[PDB]
This record gives C-alpha cells, sequence and structure tokens, in this order.
C-alpha cells in the first residue's frame, strides 16, 4: 500500500439520515457482511500460485 | 466488573455495589448484544426521586448506538435523574459507567429487554518417483541372480 | 447541495473540500493506491542449463 483514503456516503448537510445510516453501516461491518459482499463482485478468476 | 448479559431476552445490570455507594475510579464497559431483527428495550430503575438543577462532569454514564466509544452518541447521563427508556433498533447497545476519585453516590439500577510420508508422497507426480524406484529395485533383484550364477560357473 | 437527490450512494472518496460542503458516513471500505506492472516472461525454460 502507499495511501490510504475514505469511502463512506455522501447526504445532504446536517440531515439526520446520515447519523443513522453510520450505524446500519457500522452494524454491517461488525456483522461481516461487508467481506463476504466484497469477495462476492471481487472474487472474479484466480490466478495460478507462483514460487 | 462487566457482566455478560448476552443472550437473555431480559436480564438485570446495575452500577456495582448497587445498594451502597458505587465504587470510585471504576471505568467498566458494559455490552448489551441483541441479535437481528430484536428491538432493545433498557429499563432503567431509579434510586431517588429529586431533580438536580446542575449536569455536571465527573461521573458520567455513557450510552452509544453500536460498538462503544465508537459508534454515534445517543446521550450522557448525569444527576439524580432516571433518564427517560431508550429504544433503539441499531440491535447493539454499548454502555460504560464512570466514576470519579471521591463523592460517589446512590449508584443505578437498569434493566434491559430484547424483542517422511508425506515427503516421500507429496511430489510433483511421485508416480515418476514410484517407477524410477521400481525400475531400480527390480534391478537390484536382477543382479544377485547373475552373481550366483556366475559363482557356480 | 441543492437537496434535489438524496444520499448519493456511491463510491467516493471522502476527502477534505467536499468536506465543508457535504457530510459523510463512517466510511464502509477502505482505499489504497499500489503499483501495477507486467509479469516476468518467465522461469528459463530449463531444458538445455548446460
Ligand atoms: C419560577 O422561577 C424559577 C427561578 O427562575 C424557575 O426555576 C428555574 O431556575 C433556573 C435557575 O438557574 C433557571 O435556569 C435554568 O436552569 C435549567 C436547569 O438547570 C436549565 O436547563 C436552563 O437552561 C436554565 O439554566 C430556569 O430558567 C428556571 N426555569 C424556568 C424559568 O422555567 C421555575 O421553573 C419557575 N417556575 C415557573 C412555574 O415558571
Ligand atoms: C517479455 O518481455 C518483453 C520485454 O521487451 C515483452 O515482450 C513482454 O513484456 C514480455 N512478454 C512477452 C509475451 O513478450
Amino acid at each position: 500500500l502507499i495511501d490510504s483514503k475514505g469511502y463512506g456516503v455522501g447526504t445532504p448537510m446536517g440531515s439526520p439520515y446520515r447519523d443513522k445510516i453510520t450505524i446500519a453501516i457500522l452494524q454491517l461491518q461488525e456483522e461481516g457482511k461487508l467481506h463476504m459482499m466484497k469477495e462476492k463482485w471481487w472474487r472474479g478468476n484466480g490466478c495460478p500460485e507462483e514460487e | 466488573c462487566g457482566i455478560w448479559v448476552r443472550t437473555s431476552n431480559g436480564g438485570h445490570f446495575a452500577s456495582p455495589n448497587y445498594p451502597d455507594s458505587y465504587p470510585p475510579n471504576k471505568e467498566c464497559i458494559y455490552i448489551l448484544e441483541a441479535a437481528p431483527r430484536q428491538r432493545i428495550e433498557l429499563t432503567f430503575d431509579e434510586r431517588y426521586y429529586i431533580e438536580p438543577s446542575f449536569e455536571c462532569r465527573f461521573d458520567h454514564l455513557e450510552v452509544r448506538d453500536g460498538p462503544f466509544g465508537f459508534s454515534p452518541l445517543i446521550d450522557r447521563y448525569c444527576g439524580m435523574k432516571s433518564p427517560a427508556l431508550i429504544r433503539s433498533t441499531g440491535r447493539f447497545m454499548w454502555i460504560k459507567f464512570s466514576s470519579d476519585e471521591e463523592l460517589e453516590g446512590l449508584g443505578f439500577r437498569a434493566k434491559y429487554s430484547f424483542i517422511k510420508t508425506h515427503g516421500t508422497i507429496i511430489g510433483v507426480t511421485s508416480g515418476i518417483v514410484l517407477v524410477l524406484l521400481i525400475i531400480s529395485i527390480l534391478v537390484q533383484v536382477k543382479q544377485p541372480r547373475k552373481k550366483v550364477m556366475a559363482c557356480k560357473t | 447541495i441543492d437537496h434535489k437527490a438524496d444520499l448519493a450512494v456511491a463510491p467516493l472518496a471522502i476527502t477534505y473540500v467536499r468536506e465543508k460542503v457535504i457530510d459523510f458516513s463512517k466510511p464502509f471500505m477502505t482505499l489504497g493506491i499500489s503499483i501495477l506492472y507486467r509479469k516476468p516472461n518467465g522461469t528459463n525454460p530449463g531444458v538445455f542449463s548446460f
């Protein structure tokens, strides 16, 4: 890695939606649906290993 | 200091030393885990009926909507009020009880409700290894036949 | 900005400048930049290494 940035969700300014979608995002994270969901669109085809 | 109250449709949570003064210098995180689709019903049992005119520090009881110290803040309570009941479907309540270096209180009372074998065998086509070993063993077997025949002759 | 839509659910950098003008949720995935380059041609064929 070189740097690290953030993907979050944009929203109207000061809208209550943001702070109550934050908890949902956190819930999804601390469940684990995020990882397998990520794989499901990032699995693709596995390259054969190299020495 | 902490109490695991997980997998209880209901159960009882309170400041340590609930009937007596709560201990000083205490920092205990209390965790409420509700399974998915469950709605969290916290029931808080107040011990003292009087209205404080001041919301001051040193002594606070935190409520979080998701993992503690990390998730959105719901409230920071103090005084001798019972806070109003808290209904969230965030499925996770993460609570801390604090304490100062002096001047403790009556404590608080709460209720929660939920609704060499491998080395030989493993090789690229050990089959090749076995074939070579077979050839070698068989020819070694061939040898002493001609050895004995030469000795006879 | 103009309320004309709702939350833009899309891969977006949580950057400094947009921050003043839009609020952003706690991030759902991290980010990074890495180098990309080809594979080595290959091993010596190993037929006659002699
Ligand atoms: C009759 O008057 C008394 C005295 O003004 C009222 O009690 C309340 O007294 C406090 C004194 O500091 C006033 O300040 C407020 O305190 C509250 C609680 O800490 C705080 O949240 C406010 O921001 C403010 O600092 C308070 O204004 C005052 N309350 C009032 C005028 O409603 C008493 O309530 C009055 N009773 C009636 C029937 O109006
Ligand atoms: C082999 O190396 C050369 C570099 O000039 C180039 O053709 C390519 O990057 C590599 N692969 C093949 C198939 O040529």
